[PDB]
């Protein structure tokens, strides 16, 4: 029954903001523009400056 | 050191700001310490805490 | 345990599929998950009670 039968689990267990991205979201990459105050965000690290 | 006395407010103040900028990266039980960081992985229910 | 890295993950599929029993994530959001950048991804697989 429910609760006895076989289960096929997959977790997704990943590091956060420490090293150099290698796994990242179908987001398309924008261009760059230097000295105006910008909505920046690199590898996900949204900022503003 | 003849001028210790006005050194010491200078420097007390300097300390003081020091210490006010460096309370911004402390957790505070909270899963990070940058706002940008938890509203991107977050939805507004999770991230309210 | 399989490593992930080097590649596009699209996890908008994956979250819009039904097939699945539950669909529960602990440190991010997953509609947030397509915006977000990740060192490495480590899946693990089991069939459990």
């Amino acid at each position: 029954g429910v609760g006895y039968q076989p289960y096929r689990v997959v977790v997704l267990s990943f590091e956060l903001l420490h090293a150099p991205a290698t796994v990242c979201g179908p987001k398309k990459s924008t261009n760059l523009v230097k000295n105006k105050c910008v909505n920046f965000n690199f590898n996900g690290l949204t900022g503003t400056g | 050191s003849a001028l210790g006395k006005l050194q010491d407010v200078v420097n007390q103040n300097a300390q003081a700001l020091n210490t006010l900028v460096k309370q911004l990266s402390s957790n505070f039980g909270a899963i990070s310490s940058v706002l940008n960081d938890i509203l991107s992985r977050l939805d507004p229910p999770e991230a309210e805490v | 345990r399989k490593r992930i890295s080097n590649c596009v993950a699209d996890y908008s599929v994956l979250y819009n599929s039904a097939s699945f029993s539950t669909f529960k994530c602990y440190g991010v959001s997953p509609t947030k998950l397509n915006d977000l950048c990740f060192t490495n991804v480590y899946a693990d697989s089991f069939v459990i009670r």
